């Protein structure tokens, strides 16, 4: 199993930025791709930004050229950094593993992190 | 993960879970009973390509039929659609090029169908509507079929996320062109995914047979009907025991070469086994151990040795 | 051998609530759609609620905003949830169903429970 | 193409094809695992007639366990009904009969229920309404259960619209009369579907624990001090290592002979060609090939050549 | 008859006896597979226990993975719940004891479900409403899922109303206190099934390839080639060729041992019956007939004989 | 198969008693338990008393220590002693033989016997 | 693959004749059977004679006795010889092949050809 706690939520004006992070804990060595999802109020979860164990980056269109997901091994943590945000940016961040173990995927999540960004 | 056998009840709803817990649990039960008489029930049973289009850097699967680890047959004879055409421009840097065949893994968490939707993973499952035949009656009607979302990948691509299985490897000619390289085997489910395997275990049969042929000529007579065998003979007898005791069991696995190679391994390494007992030139190390995954490293090497000691077994 | 029972009905005081049930028995429902249907002492058979193929439920004049039709999966039950109840909704409620065997499909109706407010 | 894996989904309408394909594909399935280890998973489990009302020019199967190459297995004891009665009216010029068991064709353009109305081809399905019992409660209720549309045939006869397996062979007895010839033998899932075999395979297991008993005798008659010096010693101990070898192997295979002959045929084959080494009365080629349409063409021939060279020491 | 296939048809109304004959159906189908290449396809695939109870007269399973008889698959890391605890009250009187994985009889006429109704005979079904997850999209659902009824009993109760599988032994320590049997070997759909066989064969291949190699340094040479032979070499060489063709074969057996204990009896056989050739001690009725229920009446006889072969 | 046929049942005073039977005959190797049924006017068919072929007996709350099932495996009869009748306890009593066969479960029923309590 | 080309259809009167020929081509090699159905206006599709590729005939009782299938082998065409017709005999009739590959049966049909029967 994996363990996932998000930190680094908070409140923000437009324009600005924030650093979210994810610790990752347990059967880390099953972890295919990790990724922030947001759930804004009254809309559905949408993918934000994945990276693969490898190192490989995607974003959605809508935070593409602003936001930068990245990871640190040695720490077993994945971060999120937020550039020019905007009120629509406001929603609960999720970070998500996509773990694989005995030729089955899981998906683990965490509890979530508040961003809030404020006009 | 956990297969929820279903509880038919006689007030109840129907449920898309119940049949695909159903189905999993065939797969599953059909899996076990495999492994019962096999280590590595998953490999290629068919994969054949279309050259036409390795001058203009691009591949094309014509027959697909691979069971991977799961227990998930693809058949693209019968059940599946063929993958999209494999681009080659990436690897324009490179002299080699290993083939893979893809397929997604299963999430037991749900969103297995590819619906077009944003995923920061491949989903394995493609819907496609088809006028599927009712077999008792004359009627069709249109189904949802299940297509296994399938892609051809290369071995150096990130494929963690993929259930992958090698079906070619593209080498370039003398002009730098690509083609599929003859040597190259895949995990295999039955010989004849091989054909240049099956050349090869052609030849050894054959030399086997002229072998032995000429050790039986080499017997004295104890009388009309018996051989003769004395403390001279001590490798005479057991060449000849060796290879006459292997090749009939060898023959019946290449006339009908469409079992697993397991079977065929277990029978080369115990009659070279056999034959490494009057050779100085080897150690007993000398017997390529089974790894499925690369019957490169296991059948060649094998062949090449049970060669080199059918040569020089005369003394 | 397709049936339809229904079950939670009977006497209840005005402005209350109660909850009828529709179960299905003799077969295993795949593709359906069950309605509810009222048969006062004087007027005839009229539609009170009925699910909609892929939207929102359809709810009579006098009854929409205080029913509420609902399926549950996990009981294998479509449910009628009757909130205010006044003495003009008062009638022999009957559980319709639209059942889908392949291509063809039956209307079958339950006996019906007596319902007083 | 040939199966179409359904996708199941909320909200749709569930449809004969959906269930059809799914089960299709989990006989294809089960097939595939049978390939992984035999080259002709197909063939008699059981093939027993009634005897009596022979004389009457009538044959009547008892009992039918036939795996078609298809990968469709047909149980009368379990599954499927008996097929009607064959009729040997129209074989009175003949001498002999070669029983096949017939099942049509599956048609991927559907029709495969005869239900009755006039077909150019036999329709592989049947339906039979039974009162089933619903298995975890104590309801029963009347459900049409698929029945294969099976039929007793002649080799001879034009059987390109049915799948076909050899069943039995008739032969005409001094008196004319029709009985079943003990020497036939039908492609094979398991040795015990031929008792003839049978009898033939423990008849072998014997004359080898026979040979090598004797064999044993030698080697002590000659006295062994643990110390073989002899030149005959050396072929005797040779011969010995043969048997011993393959003896335990023969024996568990055929205290439970329910297995496929591909098992038995590659451990025969084996030691066939052990026992070759010493004979210069036969061919290299001697072990006959394995063909598993034509078990009397591999078993008989390989067990008369290994007896023969069991007796020759 | 005991399986009625069903027929698919148009206007049909989905009954349960339709998806309860398919499944049996499909169970049959599957072990008849099974039965092609092998005798006995049922046996235990993993039987592993909690002993920290046992000195409360408790037992526990912790993972259970057994195939019975009539073709029935178990699986507790799967597909089913584990049996409840092993109650050793009763048994307290015995130095001995033989526990069974126990699955209720399949009655044909109904009646399988355990629904808390009275019974005469145990339920082999138990109903669990899991909320089970829909494989294509995002939603999950209640859903009855059938769990077998499965409890661990003793081989000396009355279990005609059960299908059972030797699944431990117990026996008593020199406190007398109960322990799990390092012997015991239950009837093996894997070699890996029993730790204690597994060390045993292990332990054999090292013979073996120890006994090879030193065999192997023996043969005497003339130059580069085998010098002309004596009468020594008339045993060396039968004894090399014994070892040297069974070595390669029961390594890559061993190296994946998860496979029939049939398919490694057949070649264990093949040895001891080779090594026989050359013993006075020992006939060639000394080679263990297999027993497939009974494994430590094949396995440890033969793994002895095979070992003081090898040594003599 | 197994034939079951029932006797010993009739007409008895409140606080009475009788001794129903059963005569099992066929393939009684296969028998793996015996029961007693009865079916109240009106009411479902409860299961009385059960005893295994080894001798194990059960008995439903409402009959337990008035109702004795036994069997004579010599003779392959089944016993029911009933002691303090109620009218509570007229019915029609059916005899039942848990029977198996190649790993398979079977119920074979008697016709049954009517018992009726009153004064 | 199996073709399948029906001509010889028209008008006749009661009691008149009518040959059909159907023209196969393709993977004839497969051939297990040949067949003529026909489809009367607002009535299912019915059998009317068949053919084995050994030449073996069947024919549907209704018009058992009145019509001739027939098969040229060297010109792979499928024949029939319609005497004594009625008007219960107007319909559209199609030419069939029924073929066999690897253990799978397959149904080939033709166009069709009409088949009007006049009475008085």
């Amino acid at each position: 199993q994996v363990q996932l706690v998000e930190s680094g939520g908070g409140l923000v004006q437009a324009g600005g930025t924030l650093k979210l992070s994810c610790a990752a804990s347990g059967s880390i060595s099953g972890i295919v791709v990790m990724a922030w999802y947001r759930q804004a109020p009254g809309k559905q979860r949408e993918l934000v930004a994945s990276i693969t164990s490898g190192g490989t980056t995607n974003y959605a269109d809508s935070v593409k050229g602003r936001f930068t997901i990245s990871k640190d091994n040695a720490e077993n943590t994945l971060y999120l950094r937020m550039n020019s945000l905007k009120p629509e940016d406001t929603a609960v961040y999720y970070c998500k593993a996509f773990f694989r173990r005995d030729y089955v995927g899981y998906d683990y999540w965490g509890q979530g992190t508040q961003v809030t960004v404020s006009s | 993960m956990k297969i929820y056998r279903p509880l038919w009840e006689d007030g109840a709803f129907l449920m898309p879970q119940q049949f695909q817990q159903q189905a999993a649990w065939d797969v599953h039960l059909a899996d076990s009973v495999a492994r019962m008489g096999l280590a590595h029930p998953w490999g290629v049973v068919a994969a054949e390509f279309d050259d036409s289009l390795l001058p203009l850097s691009r591949l094309n699967a014509t027959r697909l039929i691979v069971r991977f680890p799961d227990g998930t047959l693809i058949d693209t004879e019968r059940a599946d659609n063929l993958p999209p055409v494999c681009d080659l421009s990436t690897v324009s840097d490179r002299s080699l090029v290993d083939i893979v065949l893809a397929l997604p893994l299963l999430n037991a968490n749900g969103g297995n169908l590819d619906n077009g939707s944003e995923s920061e993973r491949p989903r394995r499952w493609k819907s496609e509507r088809v006028n599927v035949q009712e077999l008792a009656g004359h009627e069709q009607s249109e189904v949802a079929v299940l297509r296994h979302n399938l892609t051809l990948r290369m071995a150096h691509q990130e494929n963690a996320a993929w259930l992958t299985c090698p079906v070619t490897r593209l080498v370039r000619d003398a002009q730098g062109q690509w083609c599929r390289d003859p040597r190259f085997i895949p995990p295999l489910l039955t010989l004849s995914a091989s054909p240049s395997l099956m050349t090869e275990l052609l030849e050894l049969l054959h030399h086997l047979q002229a072998r032995r042929q000429r050790l039986m000529s080499m017997r004295r007579e104890n009388n009309a009907r018996l051989a003769d065998f004395a403390v001279a003979d001590v490798s005479l007898f057991w060449l000849l025991n060796a290879l006459n005791s292997a090749e009939p069991v060898l023959k019946e696995l290449l006339d009908m070469p469409y079992r697993h190679p397991e079977l065929l391994y277990r029978e080369l390494a115990r009659l070279a086994g056999s034959l490494l007992t009057f050779s100085l030139e080897h150690n007993v190390d000398a017997v390529p151990a089974y790894h499925h995954e690369t019957p490169e490293n296991v059948f060649p090497p094998l062949l090449s040795l049970l060669n080199r000691l059918l040569e020089a077994s005369l003394p | 051998q397709v049936q339809l029972v229904e079950s939670g009905g009977g006497l209840v005081q005005p402005g209350g609530s109660l909850r009828l049930s529709c179960a299905a028995s003799g077969i295993m429902l795949g593709y359906f759609t069950m309605a509810w249907y009222r048969q006062a002492p004087g007027k005839q058979r009229e539609l009170v609620a009925t699910e909609i193929s892929g939207g929102s439920a359809n709810y009579a004049d006098a009854v929409k905003g205080r029913f509420t039709i609902s399926r549950d999966n996990a009981r294998s039950t479509v449910y009628l949830q009757m909130n205010s109840l006044k003495p003009e909704d008062t009638a022999v409620y009957y559980c319709d169903a639209r059942i889908w065997r392949g291509t063809v499909y039956d209307n079958i109706s339950g006996p019906g429970t007596q319902v007083t407010v």
